[PDB]
């Protein structure tokens, strides 16, 4: 989901990442289941 | 000759007017401030806004 960094890039530049917040933090310092199957 | 003194009564009629202005407003606003086209996301309210 874009959330709290992508959101005003998105917002007024027009572009999007999907790790922007990781992009960000470093440009600046900073459930199983089993079920029946075949193997 | 002498004169007697004079009266007179008289009325005065209103005059009637009116005013005017449009205020037109969009469709997507109108469904936007409602909820009927909201979302859930963290994008809709930023133009509901």
């Amino acid at each position: 989901v874009i959330a709290n960094t992508n959101l005003v890039t998105a917002l007024v530049m027009g572009k999007a990442v999907s790790n922007m917040d990781d992009v960000a933090r470093y440009l600046l310092g900073g459930g199983s289941a089993r079920v029946r199957a075949d193997l | 000759p002498a004169d007697q003194p004079v009266h007179n009564y008289m009325i005065k009629r209103l005059d009637r007017r009116s005013l005017n202005a449009a205020f037109s407003i969009a469709v997507e606003a109108l469904g936007l401030i409602s909820g009927e086209n909201l979302d859930g996301t963290h994008i809709s309210s930023a133009m509901r806004l």
